[PDB]
């Protein structure tokens, strides 16, 4: 499965991502950012779901997980000043 | 700020020139190129580090092969900081202590595990990681009335990146430049202005110093200050009606990685092949 | 639903082109439409609709629609219980099934349906997102509007002000709040004095003829006509095109002048007559001015400043008349004899300072003859009785900016009821004298005692042109014109205000300038 | 004597390529040229100077084109002039011209019409000339909040990006409901601003679409049977709404509207579809008026309102501005020159519309004057009619009406307008008409303009050509000659109609002669005419799929593109769900053209009360070497 961005946005991360045997995605997360927040763009890992789109200083995100599956890792992340997300990325 | 270099210049009567470098390994400066001429000689160049009283002696001061400050007088454009960069190897082995120490230089095993990336992490990766497509934030060493302190800086890399470029027509002398693109190369980073926030600007004394990335507790150089388009700095104090197009421009040490990975090449920095 | 589609193409040669839009229609036999307001309160009891549609043209359904399961909400559905009904759905009609819920926390929470048919391979499910605001109601307190002004409201050029913070006592327990900081620019854009119009001026334009000095009398009054216009960008109003008519005028009067040029480089009214001094250093004056009209020949226009400074001049630095010209009623305010030391030297050292720029090349004593002539006006100042003198002499020390203090003073108190330098005596000397302040004034870049004396001059209507003029009417529109130029839209904007949050490690540094003024610049802060 | 003339826009365009006519009457053999184009005031030279030579071959007419600068030099208000120049060997004649501060267009289209708070918008900047040609230019953008305060500012350039500018602006959660605006313009016209509004508002989209067509586009007052509106609905499926319908009416006049609450009704809507009508007792009633005729001008409202039965849903609709006027018609001389010729046909461009302001086809038309001579409206709602005049210097006065059939005289509408005599150099009653066959013209075709003229044999055997110059889009498109013998009354030209000519072009002919007691005189005419207003080349757009059923939610469909070739095509898709709220500010190639159009140079829809007025009304400025020239233009927009 391949990740194209809408116009005037940029494409970090893995653009074409393959199901491997280990029931992963292979490659990094594919995140379509605009650099317009003090904070980039967290992205959405797949198989996941983000709560969130402000992405100013202070301002916070929150991820949720398929049935079935576990979350590993943050569920909520925090713009810290400095250009950095508190927590880790999900997954 | 142990990185921190303080390179200084003896000429003639002419006068003597003050730029900054910072200490990327036991022998090497990296500074500005513009701050030595051809004519200069060793014994007429001394670097302090550490804040030592003393001045160091160096053995050779490598310029960039491309670096041509004069091959744009026909275009009728006097300076052409392009490819601003220099290595300044000491005479003797500097004691890393509490007051010297070096500074992470991109595309290096060292520098990845400071952004405490996998292994296999390649050289474009870490450019993406360190200078992304959006508004950077970054900063650099200044002197301030015999005492170093930090400014923070915006590092223009997105959609503001233009609007910045073009600025450089106000510069002294370029005001007469045709395309804006032929003084500002792709291997410029362009930070000061009011967007997305008032930056300070660099210095005359701060050319050559470090313009530093402070991420995950851990400091990387990603560029070299070169050239300003306004000097608001008069050894009196910082003229405090800066205009807006009063922009700072550096060098994309991503840029000029194959240099700097030759002539590192015996200082166990790893640089990353690709 | 039905996509609309639409392109727009763009062409390097053809151009740019907006199609027209097409529609595609996406519809489904079976399917669920969950239809959710925009938000809904917390702990507020409230119904959901499913509408199970079905088009099939001629079939029922057994469907068995059910409600998923979630934390947030309170359904009869819980973990180890299937809220679902099981209904009978008739041919091209369409069902509603009702659900209700209870938001149990904030937030975007989700909502899923699912829905499965019997005896057949059809399904279908929908999941959609619903907001749920905190019970309450919107409110906002401004905490404060301070006004940003350092000098007038700053100290040593800075202004601290503390800023409380917000109430919010009656705030809603556990919910968020956020306070916006907030900047703009407030221009602040004044001044600048109506300029003459050119349509009062329509006999400015003389054609220069006559000797040696009747030649630069009906020369003036065209050229400093020209280069008012040019300024003041009246040529509209005045007629346009007509402006060519004007410069062959200033060319013909030019040529003309050359042939009363002595060998020496000096001037007079005739080839035989003895140079004299302020014809000379008058032809200088307008020459000069003429530069960016036409073309001025730089052998002539420094040879006269040569010969000013190296013939004509004393180690005093004083300029002294030999052949003072037939027309004693050009010369202006200089025809009256109460200090000739101080009113010549001066008007011929203008004409040498307004030539600087030009003869800075061929003429190596001219900064040493500046320096002379300025050293000796300076120390005779203090002593000048006559508002005109004072004027002259004023502006002369203003282009050097050597009129500090006590020559500074006198200047100014000279000017009686601070909108004019005026002297006993006749129109002439009065408006010429007037306007050399005003050049003075601009030249020492106090617009503060500026708009009194430009409104004097204007509140005057003086048109020039007449007898004796000549002086009159080069300076009068030489100061006004020069007032067109050093007059500003609005004042300084540069702010630069900073607001450090105990929060936050650094300062919000921001810089409001004249252009970008007006701006909204806000900060949030979800922490009071 | 020989006379030399020149010909150019009365503005001039900054960074473009001007047109500029050069000829020579008459002269003999070759004669160089040499155009110089300084500024002003002064002669600052130089901007653009260039060479060329009149060889007796071309008929002494010469195509030079310039590019004025692209200068900071041209840096507020009041207006810049250019010291246009051009030297014929000796003989020097120069002419001041206005100059244009406008680069090109800007046109900005957003996805949606309206937006969430929370949700990001989607906009893309279109950086064209003044021929709606890509261009790199630099773009400032600002973002104004509904109470028209600007809370973002950046500074783009579309260099290198082919015309295009995607861009995006993120609409905060806490943000101000209403009205938002996207103002832009170019670095080097900050004057000339174009701009776009999207709404802000917190809503849901419908899952149908209600819509409210009354049997009339308008209402007659002494209408018994009243305002009958239909109720159409139906799902955004296509599929038909089972619901009830809350219809009513209501009356406006100005800023200011007056329900009437009698006119509420409860239509129920079966088969996607309902009816209601406003009793014509409920309307008078609905004011107090005794009068009906008072009620003329004003207008209606429908307010509809439909839910389904199982009240889930619930969309509101309305019908505003429905004219309540006597006639069924109206007639307007916009398009038709405000100047006739003494004694020589005067045409009429009638332009009959409708009450809502649309072209009405095939509508009898005629003059007070004359009967018999009538003409059918065509489909672009334009007549063809063409009275006598008489030689007389007496102001024209023409009264049209309809002569339609199924509708009594005092049912039907009326305009009356007023001409002007054409002045004469000398009164020798020399004058130039061009009839030209009204027609919808279309790309490719072929235009036939007749070149009339009028004057005695005691010089007619002088006039040997005409000069026509053809004007499109503020430039000069194409300028030639009009041969003619001595006994030739009308002439004919095999115009050739392109894609260049969209949407309008204007067309300029004169004549120079010595005729009269001894003088040069100068007659002109000119001649507006819109063409068929479509794309220059062409883009479509339908399914790729073997047609077959209709998609399914989640599946892959074909879009076949058929556009011009290395053209970028940029795309969008939008649920029309969406327009249900708001259908506004919609990017239409109609409304380019529009705004091309709306910024002509040239005013009079043809001839002027003089030869220099023929020019200057139609966009160009005429200059010679013996002493005629055109009026002065200050102003940069036409007066009124
Ligand atoms: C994600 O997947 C696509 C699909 O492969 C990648 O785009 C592709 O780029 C490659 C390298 O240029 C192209 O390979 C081509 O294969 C054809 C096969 O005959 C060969 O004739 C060409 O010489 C060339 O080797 C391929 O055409 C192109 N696919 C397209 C344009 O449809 C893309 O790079 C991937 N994204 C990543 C991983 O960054
Ligand atoms: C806080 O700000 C809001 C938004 O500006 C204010 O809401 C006002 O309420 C009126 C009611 O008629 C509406 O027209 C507008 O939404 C607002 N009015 C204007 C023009 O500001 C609100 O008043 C402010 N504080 C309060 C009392 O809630
Ligand atoms: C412009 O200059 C030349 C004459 O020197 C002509 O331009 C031609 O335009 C026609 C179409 O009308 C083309 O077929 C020719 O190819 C063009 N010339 C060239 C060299 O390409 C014409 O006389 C002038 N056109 C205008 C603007 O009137
Ligand atoms: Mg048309």
């Amino acid at each position: 499965i391949s990740f194209h961005c809408y116009d005037g946005y940029t494409l970090r991360g893995s653009a074409n991502r393959t199901c491997q045997v280990n029931g992963r995605w292979s490659g990094q997360t594919a995140i379509c950012d605009n650099g317009a927040g003090y904070c980039s763009n967290p992205g959405i890992p797949i198989g996941t779901r983000k709560v969130g789109s402000q992405y100013r200083l202070e301002d916070s995100v929150t991820y949720h997980c398929s049935r079935g599956l576990t979350l590993r890792g943050s569920q909520r992340r925090t713009c810290q000043e400095g250009g950095s997300w508190s927590g880790t990325e999900p997954s | 700020q142990p990185w921190q270099a303080k390179i200084s210049v003896i000429r003639p009567s002419k006068g003597h020139e003050s730029c900054m470098g910072a200490v990327v390994s036991e022998y090497f400066v990296l500074t500005a190129a513009h701050c030595f001429t051809v004519d200069d000689k060793e014994h007429s160049i001394k670097v302090s580090v550490g804040g030592e009283k003393r001045d160091l002696e160096i053995e050779v001061v490598l310029f960039h092969p491309n670096y041509n400050i004069n091959g744009k007088k026909e275009a009728g454009i006097p300076e052409f900081y392009d490819y601003d960069v220099a290595l300044i190897k000491l005479k003797n082995k500097l004691k890393y202590g509490q007051t010297i120490r070096p500074i992470c230089l991109p595309c290096t095993e060292g520098t990845t595990r400071a952004l405490r990336l996998p292994p296999t992490t390649t050289c474009q990766q870490q450019k993406e990681e360190l200078l992304p497509a959006q508004d950077i934030k970054a900063l650099f060493v200044s002197e301030e009335e015999k005492k170093l302190t930090r400014k923070e800086v915006y590092i223009k890399n997105g959609d503001k990146k233009g609007s910045c470029e073009r600025d450089a027509q106000y510069a002294p002398g370029y005001d007469k430049v045709k395309d804006i693109s032929e003084v500002v190369t792709p291997r410029f980073l362009c930070t000061g202005g009011v967007s997305p926030y008032a930056d300070p600007n660099t210095c005359r004394g701060d050319s050559g110093g470090p313009l530093i990335v402070h991420k995950r507790s851990r400091f990387i150089q990603v560029g070299v200050i070169s050239w300003g388009v306004v000097d608001v700095c008069k050894n009196q104090k910082r003229q405090k009606q800066v205009p807006a197009h009063a922009r700072d421009f550096h060098i994309n040490l991503f840029q000029v990685l194959p240099w700097l990975k030759e002539k590192l090449q015996d200082e166990d920095l790893g640089f990353l092949a690709a | 639903t039905t996509w609309e589609i639409l392109a727009v193409s763009m062409s390097d040669k053809k151009g740019i082109c907006v199609a027209d839009p097409f529609e595609v229609t996406v519809m489904q036999d079976f399917f669920i439409d969950l239809r959710l307001p925009y938000s809904v309160v917390r702990n507020e009891q409230v119904e959901i609709r499913a509408v199970l549609y079905n088009y099939r043209q001629n079939q029922e359904l057994k469907v068995r629609v059910e409600l998923l399961h979630n934390p947030a909400f309170c359904s009869l559905a819980t973990t180890k219980r299937r809220h679902q009904q099981t209904v009978t759905i008739p041919p091209k009609s369409s069902l509603s099934v009702p659900y209700v819920i209870v938001p149990l926390k904030t937030g975007l929470q989700e909502v899923e349906v699912k829905a499965a048919v019997y005896h057949h391979f059809i399904s279908d499910g929908v999941r959609k997102s619903l907001k749920v605001v905190p019970e309450g109601i919107r409110m906002n307190k401004t905490v404060a509007v301070r006004t940003l002004d350092p000098e007038r409201l700053g100290r040593e050029g800075v202004q601290k002000e503390d800023i409380p913070p917000a109430d919010l006592s009656d705030q809603v327990p556990d919910t968020e709040s956020e306070t916006r900081i907030l900047l703009q620019g407030t221009p602040v854009a004044q001044m600048t004095e109506d300029a003459v119009d050119a349509e009062r001026l329509k006999h400015l334009i003389v054609t220069p003829s006559g000797c040696g000095e009747e030649n630069m009398i009906g020369m003036t009054p065209t050229v400093i006509a020209v280069h008012y216009l040019d300024e003041t960008e009246q040529w509209e109003k005045f007629g346009l095109e007509k402006r060519q008519g004007a410069l062959e005028l200033i060319k013909k009067g030019y040529t003309q002048q050359l042939a009363f040029r002595q060998p020496s480089s000096a001037f007079a009214a005739f080839v035989k007559r003895a140079p004299s001094t302020w014809l000379t250093a008058y032809v200088v004056k307008v020459f000069s001015l003429a530069v960016n009209l036409i073309a001025i020949d730089s052998q002539v226009l420094c040879g006269a400043v040569k010969w000013l400074i190296l013939e004509k001049q004393k180690p005093d630095g004083v300029f002294q008349e030999d052949a003072p010209v037939i027309h004693q009623e050009m010369i202006g305010g200089l025809r009256n004899n109460n200090e000739k030391d101080m009113a010549l030297t001066a008007f011929v050292l203008i004409s040498l300072q307004e030539a600087k720029d030009i003869c800075e090349e061929q003429v190596n004593s001219l900064p040493g003859s500046i320096t002379k002539a300025g050293d000796f006006l300076e120390a005779n100042y203090m002593n000048l009785q006559r508002s005109y003198t004072v004027a002259i002499a004023g502006y002369a020390l203003a282009q050097m900016g050597r009129l500090k203090g006590p020559l500074l003073n006198k200047f100014l108190t000279t000017a009686k009821d601070k909108n004019r330098w005026e002297d006993p005596g006749k129109q002439l000397y009065n408006v010429e004298a007037t306007s050399y302040a005003l050049l003075a004034l601009l030249q020492l870049k106090d617009f503060d005692f500026v708009p009194p004396v430009v409104r004097w001059l204007n509140e005057q209507r003086y048109y020039g042109g007449g007898y004796g003029s000549t002086q009159a009417t080069f300076m009068v529109f030489q100061a006004l014109a020069q007032y067109q130029k050093d007059a500003p839209d609005h004042q300084e904007l540069n702010l630069d205000v900073s607001l450090q949050l105990p929060s936050r490690s650094s300062k919000i540094t921001h810089r409001i300038h004249w252009e970008s003024a007006s701006l909204l610049r806000s900060e949030e802060t979800k922490e009071n | 004597s020989p006379m030399y003339s020149i010909i150019t826009p009365n503005i001039l365009r900054l960074e473009s390529e001007e047109t500029m006519v050069l000829e020579a009457h008459d002269a003999q053999g070759d004669v160089p040229v040499t155009v110089t184009v300084h500024d002003f005031p002064g002669k600052k030279l130089v901007l653009s100077s260039e060479k060329t030579v009149l060889t007796p071959a071309t008929n002494h007419m010469g195509n030079v084109t310039f590019t004025i600068p692209a200068n900071r030099e041209f840096k507020k208000g009041r207006n810049k002039f250019v010291t246009v120049q051009a030297t014929f060997g000796t003989q020097v004649v120069e002419k001041v011209v206005l100059v244009s501060l406008q680069s090109g267009y800007l046109f900005i289209q957003t996805d949606k019409t309206i937006y969430t708070p929370g949700s990001t918008v989607l906009y893309r900047i279109f950086t064209v000339n003044h021929k709606l040609l890509p261009v790199g230019r630099t773009v400032m953008v600002n973002i104004e909040n509904p109470e028209g305060i600007p809370v973002k500012q950046d500074s783009l350039s579309s260099q290198n990006q082919l015309g295009v500018l995607p861009l995006s602006w993120d609409i905060p959660e806490l943000v101000n409901m209403g009205q938002w605006k996207i103002r832009a313009y170019y670095e080097n016209s900050p004057q000339q601003v174009f701009s776009t509004e999207f709404e802000v508002k917190e809503y849901v989209l419908p899952s149908f679409e209600v819509i409210v067509e009354p049997t009339e586009k308008f209402y007659y007052i002494y209408n018994e049977k009243g305002l009958e509106v239909t109720i159409t609905a139906r799902f955004l499926y296509g599929k038909k709404v089972e619901g009830t319908a809350f219809v009513i009416f209501g009356i406006q006049d100005g800023e200011q509207r007056i329900s009437l609450p009698e006119s509420l009704k409860r239509i129920p809507i079966e088969d996607g579809s309902g009816e209601v009508v406003l009793s014509r007792k409920v309307l008078l009633d609905g004011v107090q008026n005794p009068r009906a005729e008072d009620l003329v001008g004003k207008s209606l409202y429908v307010s509809a309102t439909v839910i389904l039965h199982s009240g889930s849903d619930m969309v509101q609709a309305e019908r505003s501005g429905i004219p309540i006027v006597t006639s069924p018609y109206q007639i307007h001389f916009t398009k038709t020159p405000k100047y006739f010729k003494p004694g020589m046909p005067f045409d009429l461009m009638v332009f009959v519309t409708n009450p809502d302001g649309s072209p009405a086809y095939r509508v009898p038309v005629a003059v007070q004057g004359e009967d018999t001579v009538q003409s059918l409206t065509q489909g672009d709602g334009v007549a063809k009619l063409s009275i006598n005049t008489h030689p007389s210097q007496k102001p024209l006065s023409i009264t049209v009406r309809t002569k339609k059939q199924e509708l009594s005289e005092a049912e039907q509408a009326t305009r009356t307008m007023q001409a002007l005599p054409y002045s004469t150099v000398g009164n020798s009653n020399n004058y130039l008409h061009l009839s030209v066959l009204r027609t919808e013209l279309r790309p490719g075709e072929t235009l036939n303009v007749n070149f009339l003229l009028r004057m005695d044999r005691a010089h007619e055997a002088k006039i040997r050509y005409y000069t026509y110059l053809i004007m499109n889009k503020g430039r000069l498109l194409k300028a030639g000659r009009q041969v003619r013998e001595p006994g030739q009354d009308l002439v004919v030209l095999p115009l050739s109609i392109t894609t260049d000519f969209i949407p309008s072009f204007r067309l300029v002919a004169y004549y120079t002669l010595i005729g009269a007691s001894g003088q040069r005189e100068v007659v002109a005419d000119s001649v507006w005419v819109d063409v068929k207003d479509s794309c220059v080349g062409s883009l479509v757009v339908k399914s790729g799929q073997s047609e077959d059923r209709q998609p399914v939610p989640g599946q892959q469909m074909t879009l076949k593109i058929e556009g011009d070739h290395g053209a970028r095509v940029v795309l969008v898709a939008v649920d029309k769900g969406v327009f249900v709220l708001n259908k506004k500010n919609k990017l239409t190639q109609s409304k380019i053209w529009d705004v091309v159009e709306k910024a002509d140079i040239g005013c009079t829809p043809g001839s002027g009360k003089d030869y220099a007025g023929v020019f200057s009304d139609a966009g160009l400025t005429f200059t010679s070497s013996s002493g005629q020239q055109t009026a002065q233009r200050a102003e940069l927009q036409c007066p009124q």
